[PDB]
């Protein structure tokens, strides 16, 4: 009669490592590390990513005629970008603070597009129609970009202008310009006749007086001429005022926008899916509970940590005989 | 590995025994078999579990955005930026590989050890009731059978015996 004692053995042909020994097979064990995405760019808390498609933000905020169809949202956890997307400033110039732009769009609570200088009451004593150029071509025509106006002399007159809208949003409003740097001065006196001019936007916190620099630059898009882009955002009570004697691309759409701090852009070709998701890569989504991932080291939401590892597998049996 | 049982005096585990980790093999004259101990498989699990979800349970993440955009005259602090990623991707994966490697070395002396316990607490009931062999098997001097049997597994093991 016989009474022994021993332990537990199967088929397992799971492996860990110990610090004194590797490659030790056990009967079971779980992996910590994460490294399955579902290839999705599903959305963040419960609301989607802005997809701009063939566009990137500078193209879609400017209103380039070929970023029509994408913007009919309200808000968005982040914003994707193609690495195809080349549908930016069609006309040659500067986005001055883009990046930072960038960054304060990257995720919005609410974001409506309305008209802060409608084309036909505002410039009276301004030529609002021929502001086009081959440059933002729609469709073969000569086009510009939607959301702003390129004020030109109406039959050799360009008055001094002064128009100015206050914030009556209870939300920040957005609020994008352009001054235009002509390539000749003949092309000056072409557009907005005055030889010397000046352009000045000014609200309760920004100031600036612009000065055009008329110069002859290497051909971007036919135009020797360029075209810087400026943008603010205006207190909700507060007002901006605008004042140019020639070469103020004025605003026509601003964007009241109620903005939350804490997200980023993608730069991915994946696809927008709708699935729900706590960590997002470019790569695709990332639905786990384990606290490290070999995905991708970008990553946006509340993700496991980036870890260099191939595996990490983390034994919870014993031996294997 | 660091109480001599497992892979020691006891070199063998039994595939045979599927209902816990650790167990008996009773050898009497109404038959032979396995059983798992129900008491210290229990704890084991319980314990074991515990752990894993110690490990995981305990990082909780900000709401970040890794990844910023600059331009090529912003070349300093986009390196800037790179060095606080590969920072913080160098301790993670240093930290975590050898979390994973300290706590497997602690959980097979975890399992070494109850098996030493079952051991000794089998061993310091029956004394001179019976002898080692050596291979964590004991010999009895007086007829065990069934019922003989559970008084050593539930501990209530009388001493009137010869
Ligand atoms: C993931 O996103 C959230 C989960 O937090 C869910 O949100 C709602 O889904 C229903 C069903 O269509 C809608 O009626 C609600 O309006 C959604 N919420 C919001 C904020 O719009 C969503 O269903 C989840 N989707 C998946 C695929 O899991
Ligand atoms: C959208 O982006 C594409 C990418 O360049 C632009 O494509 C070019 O289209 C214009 C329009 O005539 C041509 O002059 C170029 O030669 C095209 N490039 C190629 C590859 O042929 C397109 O212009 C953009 N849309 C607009 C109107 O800005
Ligand atoms: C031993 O295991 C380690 C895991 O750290 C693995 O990298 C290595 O390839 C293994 N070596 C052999 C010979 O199986
Ligand atoms: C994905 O998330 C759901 C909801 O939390 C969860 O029940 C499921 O286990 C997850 N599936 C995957 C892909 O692991």
């Amino acid at each position: 009669d016989t009474l022994c004692i021993g332990y537990h053995a199967n088929n397992s042909t799971d492996t860990v490592d110990t610090v004194l020994e590797k490659n030790v097979t056990v009967t079971h064990s779980v992996n910590l590390l994460e490294d399955k995405h579902n290839g999705k760019l599903c959305k963040l808390r419960g609301v989607a990513p802005l997809h701009l498609g063939k566009c990137n933000i500078a193209g879609w905020i400017l209103g380039n005629p070929e970023c029509e169809s994408l913007s009919t949202a309200s808000s968005w956890s982040y914003i994707v970008e193609t690495p195809s997307s080349d549908n930016g400033t069609c006309y040659p110039g500067d986005f001055i603070d883009y990046e930072e732009l960038r960054e304060q769009l990257s995720s919005v609570s609410s974001f409506e597009r309305f008209e802060i200088f409608p084309k036909t009451s505002s410039w009276p004593n301004h030529d609002s129609n021929k502001g086009v150029t081959a440059a933002c071509p729609h469709a073969g025509a000569k086009s510009f970009y939607k959301n702003l106006i390129w004020l030109v002399k109406k039959g050799n007159s360009y008055p001094k202008l002064s128009k100015s809208y206050i914030n009556d949003k209870g939300k920040e409003v957005l609020v994008l310009w352009g001054i235009h740097h002509p390539s000749t001065s003949a092309d000056q006196q072409s557009l907005y006749q005055n030889a010397d001019t000046y352009v000045f936007v000014g609200s309760s916190r920004y100031s600036k007086k612009f000065k055009p620099e008329i110069a002859i630059r290497p051909k971007v898009r036919d135009q020797e001429g360029r075209m810087n882009y400026y943008w603010t955002l205006v207190e909700p009570g507060d007002k901006i005022t605008f004042e140019a004697t020639g070469n103020l691309v004025v605003p026509r759409y601003a964007f009241a926008m109620e903005r939350n701090a804490g997200s980023g852009i993608i730069i991915s070709d994946t696809p927008v899916h709708d699935c729900n998701t706590t960590c997002q890569t470019p790569k695709g989504a990332i639905n786990t509970s384990l606290p490290f991932q070999n995905i991708h080291p970008i990553t946006i939401g509340k993700c496991p940590k980036y870890v260099k590892s191939t595996k990490l597998r983390l034994a919870t049996g014993l031996r294997n005989i | 590995g660091l109480f001599g049982a497992i892979a020691g005096f006891i070199e063998g585990g039994w595939t045979g025994m599927v209902d816990g980790w650790y167990g008996y093999h009773h050898q009497n004259e109404q038959g032979s078999g396995y059983a798992a101990d129900l008491k210290s498989t229990q704890n084991a699990i319980d314990e074991i579990t515990n752990k894993v979800n110690s490990v995981i349970e305990k990082m909780n993440t900000q709401f970040t955005a890794v990844g910023k955009e600059f331009n090529h005259l912003e070349k300093r602090i986009e390196n800037l930026n790179k060095k606080v990623d590969d920072g913080f991707l160098d301790i993670w994966t240093y930290n975590a590989e050898l979390l994973v490697l300290l706590e497997n070395e602690r959980t097979l002396d975890y399992h070494d050890s109850n098996v030493k316990n079952l051991y000794e607490k089998v061993r310091s009931q029956l004394k001179n009731n019976a002898k080692e062999i050596g291979n964590g098997c004991f010999e009895f001097y007086h007829k065990c059978d069934n019922t003989c049997m559970e008084s050593v597994k539930n501990g209530t093991y009388d001493y009137p015996k010869y």
